[PDB]
Parts: structure tokens; C-alpha cells; sequence
RNA sequence: AUAAGCAGCUCAAGCAAUAAGAAAGCGAGAGCGUACCUUUUGCAUAAUGGGUCACCAAGUUAAUUUUAGAUGCGAGCGAAU
RNA sequence: AGACAACACUGACUAGGAUAGCUGGUUUUCUGCGAAACCUAUAAUAGUAGGCAAUUUAAGUAACAUCUUAGUAGGUACAGA
RNA sequence: UUAUCGGUGAGUAUGUAGACUCGGAAUGACAAAGAUGAAUCUUGAAUAAUCAGACAUAGAAUGAUAAGGUUGUAUGUCAAAAGGGAAACAGCCCAGAACAAGAGUUAAGGUUCCAAAAUUAUUAUUAAGUGAAAUAAAGAAAGUUUUUAUA
RNA sequence: CGAAAAUUUAACGGAUCUAAAUAAUAUACCGAAACCUUGUCCAUAUGUAACAUUAGUAAUAAUAUUAAUGUUAUUUGAUGGGGUAGCAGAACGUUGAGUGAAUCUUAGAUUUUUUUUUUAUAACUAAAUAUAGAUGAUAACUCAAGUGAGAAUGGU
RNA sequence: CAGUCGCGUAAGCGGGGCAUAGGAUCACAAGAUACAAAAAGGAAAGAUCUUGGAUUUUUGGAAAAGCUACGCUAGGGAUAACAGGCUAAUUUGCGCAAGAGUGUACAAAAUGAGUGCGCGGUUUGGCACCUCGAUGUCGGCUUGACUAAUCCUCAUGGAUG
């Protein structure tokens, strides 16, 4: 098994040798958790700082990305709709609605390639003088 | 106090006793009639039309 | 003297509760380390010395938890809260008879 | 004009724009806070210095001898024809 | 009468030429690291020098700190006569 | 001739201890291997400040077993360290401040009101406001409670 | 009870308390700038991508790439954060100078103010007042210092 | 390691003493060295090695008496002339406990040896946080305020004495 050590107290006023025991365990600041194998070398290391730490036997050692994921609070929100944005290194990402799911990013050297409405598109929409909504829908 | 955070702690008022009985398991709907004045949008049962289907028994009689 | 270090001679019931809980917390660290090794059939010299010459919080007398031996006191006893860093230091045994 | 504030800071009622829009400022009331510098083991100290404001007012130059970095040439370099 | 000799006399006034291990002062911001009040020498103890040693940043590390295990030096607390 | 004076021999007799230590810790010190660790170490080049420290705890010397006295040693803090607790507080108890937010989690310390949090539970004592965050002593006494004996 | 001192109750901090005292226990809660979480700033790293500048190297009549520097983002969900004496790095500002026979100015250069915004010892927006075509102001980079003052019983 | 001596059968030992208590340079002097020799040949004066004379005894190495109440300047206030602060040895400050003894008798009416446990901050001191109105640290005057360990005035217990 492993020893789960957490520095509960500080050593601001304790002798210098007590700081050398907390430096070998790896406890720099307060409430810092380290995992050390169950061995006589570490066990005698904890008998010197047993008034400042809290020891616990754990089956497996926890990684750096797993000790922090147990104090991480749930985001509490989910982005369901995003509006058009310009990403500097990728391109112009269009609008996406994750409720019906599409991050399509069009990049180019012309306005038409970007996928936006240009001046020419506004001239084609302005000349369509025949388009009319159905009478039933009007 | 010295900082705004220290002021918020000295001026703290705890929530109502009712909210502090959090369920350990599952969700529960509780009756918490507040000690306050009701607005005019809480139409009394006498002013509701017979057609309206929301005329329930007092919430006291639903527990 | 003239410099006032207002330290009472006795502890309060709140300090005693934390002194009791601090002695009982050092017992769990020695009991966790002693059982963790026994499973592996291993032992340490400092873990065996502690259990030999040091008592647990349930085996200590009230006068050994809240007092220490001071040869300069009238009854050879002194408040344990007078010891430097007494909150982060181990002190359970006093000379026999004192 | 019932009050014992190094006059700031945290909390903040209220007042304040004739008008659509727009609140800087002042602030009752609650709390926190014993100037600055020098000199000292240590200063609110009843230890030193200053009435306020503006301006003047202190590691610089020369020669010499070194080092680091950068750069020119290179067993030559620099200088000079 | 150490009295008087033109503000000054236990030796005047004026001009020229000083030092001060002593005291005071030394002016913009941000960032990194971070002491000592000990030893030795000194007509020295309010100073200074050499160490210990703070800083800068290069080359090294079987570095340094702590623990475990085995070993070693040395006679205190205690105890004893 | 003496349970008189001194001296001698015997005692596994009693005490005494800075220069008595037969016995003898812990601690600290030296070095080896392994492991862990926050580079904390060494060297090269360049180059400082400092040289009345103070208090606290332990243990001594000195004084008078006086001093916020003087002087070593061990450890820490202050010095150069703000914040919380100690009513106020350089040195004590916690904890090392890059800036905000949070009835977030805790240390020391506290929770009737000033003033954030218990007028929270259990068993006894006290009747003196004793006491409640800086123990005045020996001693006295049909104060009172408990225990051990006891009529 | 012993227990007596000179401004005033006078070392419960005070109100007060028969526990809100004392002794032996138990639990919850409060509680720091400590810790945690979510963001921010700063310092030092480690790779990658993109933007700009400068300087090279290729392509182009039918743009790609290399290196340095600046910058944002991102990977390791990187590490680190008090400070006197003292040491070190990086910047801003002031005055004068070169580029400058340059740029801009009645379509308002410049105005010791006020105001606005930007991680900000600084500049900027707007407003109000006055009226200059250069003996005016000025970016950027660079050069040199009579360059920064709440502290000398300092001096005017 | 080289040189060359002693002792010992040999191994071997010997760069004084069982260990721990005797200072340089400069100058000066005596030997060696053969380095340099201010035009040159020599020399003088220098250089290296060995050695000597030192209460160089302030022993990391000056040839060295006082006064200033007439003192000066720059400083510190390591407490120095005062007061405050800490301590309480001492006191011309007191209390309590115990009771040898005195009291014709009888401890405690009174008296109380040598002592023990204490309070207090007046005298003479100790310390030195602290530079300031002092060496008789104090007197008189004016004007107080407070304390109670009481000289007077008021109430009262004990006193074969
Ligand atoms: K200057
Ligand atoms: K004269
Ligand atoms: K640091
Ligand atoms: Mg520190
Ligand atoms: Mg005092
Ligand atoms: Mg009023
Ligand atoms: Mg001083
Ligand atoms: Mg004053
Ligand atoms: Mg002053
Ligand atoms: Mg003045
Ligand atoms: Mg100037
Ligand atoms: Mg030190
Ligand atoms: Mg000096
Ligand atoms: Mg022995
Ligand atoms: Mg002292
Ligand atoms: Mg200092
Ligand atoms: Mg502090
Ligand atoms: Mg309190
Ligand atoms: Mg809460
Ligand atoms: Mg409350
Ligand atoms: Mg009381
Ligand atoms: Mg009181
Ligand atoms: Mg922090
Ligand atoms: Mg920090
Ligand atoms: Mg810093
Ligand atoms: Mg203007
Ligand atoms: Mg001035
Ligand atoms: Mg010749
Ligand atoms: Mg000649
Ligand atoms: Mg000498
Ligand atoms: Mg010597
Ligand atoms: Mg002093
Ligand atoms: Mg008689
Ligand atoms: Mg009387
Ligand atoms: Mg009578």
C-alpha cells in the first residue's frame, strides 16, 4: 500500500531539522497531499512530523491530475449556442447550436471564402424584386 | 472592518431554519409558508372563476 | 518585571478539549504507521520505541495531559500551555512520582 | 449645535440634473485604524528633524588599472604611412 | 582682575591654505534573491581587515538536507557509594 | 573501669558531589549504503553588508536561589514579518500577506450581550461574586461535600 | 479568614453571571491576508501554432520558406509570490541632440484645467477658454546628462 | 627519496627529550653561494642559503608624564548630577504564626530572646530601559488633593495584674 500524507500544521517555529523532514516528504505548503510507499524509511520520517501531518493508508498512488480532480466543482453550465467568432489561428467559426447536435471554420483570402454576407450578396438580394411571400403566409 | 470580506462576515444573517433541513437522499418538496405579506397576484379562491381548474385545497391539506 | 505576558496558570475547558484531541490525533498516526507495516511484516525502531515508553490518550491521567514537570514550581508542576510550541510538540511522560 | 476620528479605509441611508437620457460630489449612521522620517535590541512614543507651498540641493569627470557582455581582426592585435 | 587692546581676548580682527574612524542628508517605478550583530588580528572595542558568508550565473555533482538499516567516537541527565 | 575524648581495623551501613563516576541514557556528532525531496550543496568568474542584538523556554555561572540585572549553551521568534488569538502588546500561542470573490475548509482561540459562533448535552463540587485570561504564604476554624474507619 | 496606601470602582476589558464559576468528558458551530475553488496580475520554464517587423533564400506572366526580435494563444490542466542591510535584472519620466530642408496644424497645431478610457509612476477621449502657420508641437529609434526630493535645526 | 653515520645476531630503530609552558621583519654581525656588477676590468653596495645577539614582555612587534572649577569642537547619552522604571539586600516601614522567658502565683493583663511565613515601597543600596534641572534633594512661602499604620476629639472589648 501507500502512505497518504497531508501537512495539517505548519513548522514556522519548529527547529530547522523539522524542516528537513518536511522537505524530504515533499510537503512545501499547508494541506499538501503526497503519496509515499509504505516502507520503514518513510515510516520513520513520519514519526518526526507526526504532530503536523495526517497519515492514511491508500491502495494505489494518485496521479497529479487525479488529486486535483477530486476538489474540482461541477461547472454548473453548458454552452448550448455559440455566436460567430473569429479565431486568430484557425479562422472564422460559424454559429453552432449544440441543442440540435458542427464547428465549421471557413478560412480564406476573400470575403466569399469566409462564409459571410458580402456587398455583392446584398446587391443580389436587392435585385430580387419578384420574391413574394405566399398569400396564405401573409 | 478592514476589508469588504471581513465586513460581510460580521453582518451575516443565517438563512431560515426551513432551508437548513437539506435532504440526505433524494428530492423533497416541503411546505414553507413565509412570514411575509402576500402580493395581489395570489388570487383568493373566492375570486377564481368556476371554470378555472386550479382551485386546489389549502396546501396545508395536501401534506 | 514590567513587560506583561498575560498567560493564565490554568487552561480553559476549550483548550483542554483540543489538547485531548491533539493527543488522540497523534495516536492515529502511530496506529496507522504501525498497522501499515505489520501487514508487510516490517517494523521501525522509532515506532516500537514510541509504543513502549509512551501512553495513549485513554491511558493518560488528567494531570499528565494538562501539566508538565517544572522543578522551579512549588509542587513541581507547570501548565502544559507554558511549553514552547506546546500545540505541535509531544509531551506525555513526566519523572516518576512528580 | 449629545459630540472624545492621524480627518483615511470597509459598509452605507439620504440629498443632488425644471424636461427624454445622463449622479460627479457631499454624506448621516456602523466598523477598522495610536503621523512621517531618522536612529536603535526595540519608538504613537514625552528620542532626533520639519510652519506651508514652489524652486535650488548629493557616487560625477579625468588619468590609470581590471572584469562581464557584445562585436572587429586573429598568432597576431592596435596604431601609423 | 588671566584685566583691557573698537561684535570677539586663558591672546583680537581680516585674507589665504585644511581635515573630520564623528553627526546629519542622499531624489522615479517594477521584478528576482536575501543577511548579520559571530570568530581571528588591530594603542582595539563608535573603526578596519581576513573569514563565516548575502548576491550575480556559468561549469559540476557518488552535490546538500532528511529518514531507514548496521557501525563508531564520547561519560552528561540519571543512578550509585 | 567507662555505651567519656581522639585514633585505628571491619561494614554488600546512612548521607554528601563543578574539579568522585564502577553503572549509564535520550539528545547531538562523524561516516557508509538505499530511498525521498522544494537545487536547498561544491567549484569558477564577479562582489557585499554585518562585528553593543533583544526577549521567550530549558539548564547553569554570578548576585542575595533579587532584578525588564550581568554572562555561556540548546531551540525559536523579533530584528527584516503583515494577518488571527493574548483586553491594549517587537520577542508569547497560531500562521508566512501577489490581487479579488465565497454564510467555502481550518489553526490558535473562542461561541449570554458589547462581538462572528452553544444561554449545546452528561456527572459532581462551590454560596464565598470565591471565581469568571497576571493563583499573595504559613496558619486557623462544629463552613460544606466525598472517601476510609468507627459507636 | 489571614489580605493594610495614598486622583477612581482598579489587573473578570465592561455589562453582568449561582453559572455565563470549578473539576472530569462529548458534540456542533464560529474563527486568519493560512488552505481550497473560480478568475486576475507578475516571474521563470517547456513544446506547438498563428500575426507583425527586419534580413536572406526560392517561386511567379497563365506565393512559399529560413533565422532573429516583438506579440497573442495554447501544451505540461508547468513551477514560483513578505522583507531591512545588501546584490541583481528590466523599464518609465525630465533636459538637450541626430534622422529633420521630415510629419502634422483656422477642416484648430498649441492651451499648467476638467473629463473619459486603457493593467496605467503613463498616455488617451471629449469638453470648455484663447488664437498660432513658425523663434510652434511632434511619433518612432538612437545619442549625451547640470535627469527625478515629505526629509540635511539645509538655502532663496 | 637522495646523501652517510650510530646501535643491533637479526628484524629494524634514529630528522633530540612521555605528552601539554621560548615572537617575525628591518637593521647589524659571522660563514657559505657565484647570481647581477650603472662605459669596461675589479670593487662597493645588493640577492639566495645557514646562524647569532630581543622583559622587540602593549610578546602580529610606538623611543613617550600630568593639570584645566576658564576649557574648545565633533559626537554618544553604555546613567554619568536629578526624576520616572525594575529589584527589596538594608531600613527610622509593618503584620501574622510559634512561645524560651519576665509577670510573688499564673504563657498569651502586659511582656516576647534567637527564628519562620509574609505585605509594603518611606531610608541607605543594586541594576541601567532612559541624557536633562541636579551634590543637604532638600528647606521656607503660597495653595492644595489624597492615604490611614490615630497626637486630640467620638463609640467600645481585655486587664488574679
Ligand atoms: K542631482
Ligand atoms: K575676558
Ligand atoms: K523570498
Ligand atoms: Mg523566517
Ligand atoms: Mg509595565
Ligand atoms: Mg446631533
Ligand atoms: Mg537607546
Ligand atoms: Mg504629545
Ligand atoms: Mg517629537
Ligand atoms: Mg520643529
Ligand atoms: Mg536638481
Ligand atoms: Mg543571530
Ligand atoms: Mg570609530
Ligand atoms: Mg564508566
Ligand atoms: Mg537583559
Ligand atoms: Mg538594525
Ligand atoms: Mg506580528
Ligand atoms: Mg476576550
Ligand atoms: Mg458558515
Ligand atoms: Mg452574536
Ligand atoms: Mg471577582
Ligand atoms: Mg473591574
Ligand atoms: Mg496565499
Ligand atoms: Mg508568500
Ligand atoms: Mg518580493
Ligand atoms: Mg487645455
Ligand atoms: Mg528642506
Ligand atoms: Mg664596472
Ligand atoms: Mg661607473
Ligand atoms: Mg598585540
Ligand atoms: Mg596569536
Ligand atoms: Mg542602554
Ligand atoms: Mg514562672
Ligand atoms: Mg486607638
Ligand atoms: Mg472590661
Amino acid at each position: 500500500s501507500f502512505f497518504r500524507i497531508t501537512l495539517h500544521r505548519s513548522a514556522i517555529g519548529l527547529p530547522k531539522r523539522t524542516h528537513g523532514v518536511l522537505a524530504a516528504l515533499g510537503l512545501r505548503r499547508r494541506n499538501q497531499t503526497v503519496f509515499h510507499p509504505v516502507e520503514p524509511q518513510f515510516a520513520g520520517m513520519l514519526m518526526k512530523v507526526k504532530e503536523l501531518v495526517r497519515v492514511e493508508e491508500v491502495p494505489h498512488r494518485l496521479t497529479k491530475r487525479e488529486l486535483k480532480d477530486e476538489r474540482k466543482p461541477d461547472a454548473g453550465f453548458v454552452v448550448e449556442k455559440q455566436v460567430r467568432r473569429f479565431i486568430p489561428g484557425v479562422g472564422v467559426q460559424d454559429e453552432v447550436d449544440f441543442s440540435k447536435v458542427g464547428a465549421v471554420v471557413r478560412d480564406g483570402k476573400r470575403a466569399g471564402d469566409l462564409g459571410v454576407r458580402t456587398r455583392s450578396d446584398w446587391e443580389v438580394i436587392g435585385k430580387m424584386k419578384s420574391v413574394l411571400p405566399k398569400v396564405k403566409a401573409l | 472592518q478592514s476589508t469588504a470580506n471581513r465586513t460581510k462576515r460580521m453582518l451575516n444573517i443565517p438563512p431560515h431554519e426551513s432551508f437548513l433541513n437539506v435532504p440526505v437522499e433524494g428530492d423533497r418538496i416541503i411546505f414553507n409558508p413565509p412570514s411575509s405579506e402576500a402580493s395581489v397576484y395570489h388570487t383568493p379562491f373566492k375570486f377564481l372563476p368556476r371554470s378555472d381548474p386550479r382551485r386546489r385545497a389549502n396546501i396545508y391539506k395536501l401534506f | 518585571g514590567g513587560l506583561l505576558w498575560k498567560i493564565p496558570w490554568r487552561m480553559s475547558k476549550f483548550q483542554k478539549l483540543r489538547q485531548r484531541r491533539r493527543l488522540r490525533a497523534v495516536d492515529n498516526v502511530v496506529a496507522t504507521i504501525e498497522n501499515a507495516l505489520a501487514k508487510k511484516g516490517e517494523t521501525v525502531k522509532a515506532v516500537e520505541r514510541w509504543r513502549a515508553e509512551m501512553p495513549t490518550e485513554a491511558e493518560m491521567l488528567p494531570k499528565d495531559k494538562y501539566t508538565i514537570f517544572d522543578r522551579k514550581e512549588k509542587r513541581y508542576r507547570k501548565g502544559i500551555h507554558k511549553l514552547p510550541k506546546w500545540t505541535r510538540v509531544s509531551q506525555r511522560v513526566n519523572p516518576p512520582g512528580y
